[PDB]
RNA sequence: UAUAUACAUAAAGACCAGGC
């Protein structure tokens, strides 16, 4: 009777922003992103792309609680590199990876069939 | 008025309020309520 | 259609002051006890809000010049009490304008036509000015949906 | 500070199965791929079921349960259909859903099996999968019993309800002979070797590699029959890149709005 | 009651393999050879057909409400 | 036009079975 709807995990209702950016006062150049209606699929890709960036000192995510679906990503970069720039370059670098993987998987298919 | 199903010979008979319950062509006293007409719609979940 | 106030007790009957200002005799069982609305509000002759317990003056009609305490209110009628009035145990009735202060949807089967629940069939438990409560036939649960989403089926 | 460039080698390709080997990738990118093979590859599967007359020994929502789990041929038009929630029209149209019909009555004395072959679709494209190998069994009927119902199939994906998983078990393995030491065997000699092992029968484990990090991520992706296994993968990549292109958008609108 | 579609763990379809599996047993296969002909490699699926209990044959002995 | 349909009833006790 209290079971939440199945669709409630990936669907946003009125008023919920997808992303919420809040600066972090503990630290200089630290920012904390809040992603609604996402899980470890999306959060883990980005964290692991941020740690390749040598100008990123810290990156990590957590699901605060499993029953509510949101991600919280802290990022701390070096001075004169903004933590919002770090998080955008991460997303464009995956897109430039996954667009290279979808093209290389199509070539191996045609090679595989009758070849 | 109300169509009921005999629990023995399985013949729908029409029997109405303030009548003893006996199905014609058996004599069996247990009647069932058939099934509702209105729309039932389920999730396949 | 008619309400009144009991103003005398007899062994088999009451004397009742009706809402028109006449006193009638009725057997104890010929009248039913009515739930009093202690929170009733009405307008007086100067458009003031008046309430039960208020002291009002009568400025028109038969009791013009009298003063009384509002005991009961019903539609266009006020039953008042004044202890100086020996008639009818102090009770009398005045028009409020002669005074001055001194659902159809529920039960239907609807199909949710928009939003995340789109397609589910249900029956309305409660209807509101805004959001009806649909009782889902598919699962065990009741949900609140804007009434713009619902669509009645047959 | 930039994305690595992976490569793919397809080893086995059949109608039930795909084995590919992805190299030069993160552990986190290679995972999130197989983690999309389950959830987010869209598929067509029955959702709204309407039961007109059910005389079977199985109660209504027990049959409405088995119908959902039946796989439907999603090969193409999944791209064309719109989610029913985004679809503007009232109730169901040809654009957001497919209509199925099952009218079955047992006249004969013999016990009749209602099989998924009795689902009859308004469109030739999507049918039950076995119709494209015995047929899935919905219910059995004694003489006199009748089951007729109408069911609209929708588009959805595996996060909602498990009946939209395009795939059977998706295998994943990396570093089969253990160099990285992500798992530490108390006795290394008692463990069988992976199909992918490069080691002779003599030695148990590869020697420790301090600098290494996991690469060569071995998959096996076995379809349920809805989507041919080659296009379970193309739909996962194209469906992860669409969630990352939904972020860069709605992040850019916030950085521009906040500043 | 009746054999599940969709093996619980992995999600492969064992729904259609039951009536084909009774055929192999009456051909004097052993459940190990039967389940390999049906092509069920993992033991998550091999426990659906092997541990199944078919009551839909018992329940069809009783007569329906309607003739 | 105004005004109105406002909530109460299913007793209690006995034994029996189970839960932590
Ligand atoms: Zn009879
Ligand atoms: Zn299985």
């Amino acid at each position: 009777m209290n079971a939440p709807p199945a669709f409630e995990s990936f669907l946003l209702f009125e008023g919920e922003k997808k992303i919420t950016i809040n600066k972090d006062t503990k630290v200089p150049n630290a920012c904390l992103f809040t992603i609604n209606k996402e899980d470890h699929t999306l959060g883990n890709i980005i964290k692991s792309q941020l740690l390749k960036d040598p100008q990123v000192l810290f990156a990590g995510y957590k699901v605060p609680h499993p029953l509510e679906h949101k991600i919280i990503i802290r990022v701390q970069t070096t001075p004169d590199y903004s933590p919002q720039e770090a998080f955008t370059n991460a997303i464009t670098d995956l897109i430039s990876e996954l667009s290279l993987l979808e093209e290389r998987f199509r070539v191996a298919i045609k090679d595989k069939q009758e070849g | 008025p109300m169509i009921y199903i005999c629990g023995e010979c399985h013949t729908e008979n029409e029997i109405k309020s303030r009548d003893p319950i006996r199905c014609r062509e058996c004599g069996y006293r247990i009647m069932y309520k058939k099934r509702t007409k209105r729309l039932v719609v389920f999730d396949a979940r | 259609q008619t309400v009144g106030v009991i103003v005398r007790l007899e062994r088999e009957t009451f004397q009742v002051l009706n809402m028109y200002g006449k006193v009638v005799t009725v057997r104890h069982q010929a009248v039913t006890r009515k739930k009093d609305n202690r929170f009733a509000v009405a307008l007086d002759s100067e458009q003031n809000n008046i309430h039960v317990k208020d002291i009002v003056k009568v400025i028109d009609g038969p009791h013009s010049g009298r003063e009384g305490e509002i005991r009961h209110l019903f539609r266009s009628f006020a039953f008042l009490h004044c202890k100086k009035l020996v008639e009818n145990g102090g009770m009398f009735v005045c028009k409020t304008r002669h005074l001055v202060l001194a659902n159809e949807l529920i039960g239907q089967t609807v199909r949710i036509s928009q939003g995340p629940y789109k397609g589910y069939i249900g029956v309305v438990k409660d209807a509101t000015e805004s959001t009806a409560r649909v009782e889902l036939h598919s699962t065990c649960q009741t949900i609140s949906v804007d009434r713009q989403r619902l669509t009645t089926v047959g | 500070p930039y994305a690595n460039q992976p490569t793919v080698r397809i080893t086995e390709l059949t109608d039930e199965n795909v084995k590919f080997i992805i190299e030069n990738t993160d552990l986190a990118v290679a995972n999130s791929i197989r983690r999309v093979f389950i959830a987010e590859v869209p598929i067509i599967a029955i959702d709204w079921v309407q039961i007109d007359a059910n005389s079977s020994v199985l109660h209504d929502e027990f049959i409405a349960h088995r119908l959902g789990l039946i796989p439907l041929t999603s090969d193409d038009i999944v791209d064309k259909l719109q989610y029913s929630r985004d679809c503007t029209c009232e109730e169901f149209c040809p654009e957001c859903s497919v209509e199925f019909t099952l009218d079955v009555r047992c006249n004969e004395d013999q016990t009749r099996h209602v099989t998924s072959r009795d689902l009859i679709s308004n469109s030739p494209r999507v049918i039950p999968v076995t119709s494209r190998q015995d047929d899935i069994l919905i219910v059995k009927l004694r003489k006199g019993q009748e089951l007729r119902l109408r069911a609209y199939a929708k588009k959805g994906f595996g996060k909602e309800h498990a009946k939209w998983n395009p795939t059977a078990g998706v295998a994943f393995e990396y570093d089969p002979d253990n160099a990285l030491r992500h798992t530490v065997y108390p006795k290394p000699e008692e463990w069988p070797k992976s199909e992918y092992s490069e080691l002779d029968e003599d030695e148990s484990q590869a020697p420790y590699d301090p600098n290494g990090k996991p690469e060569r991520f071995y998959y096996n992706v076995e379809s349920c029959g809805s989507l041919r296994p080659e296009t379970i993968v193309l739909s996962a990549l194209s469906g992860l890149k669409k969630k990352l292109s939904d972020l860069q958008t709605q992040l850019s609108h916030e950085i521009q709005s906040d500043v | 009651m009746i054999i599940p579609v969709r093996c619980f763990t992995c999600g492969k379809i064992v729904g259609n393999k039951w009536e084909a599996y009774l055929g192999l047993l009456q051909a004097e296969y052993t459940e190990g050879d039967a389940l390999d002909a049906l092509g069920l490699k993992r033991y998550c699926c091999r426990r659906m057909l092997l541990a199944h209990v078919d009551l839909i044959e018992k329940l069809l002995n009783y007569a329906p409400l309607e003739k």
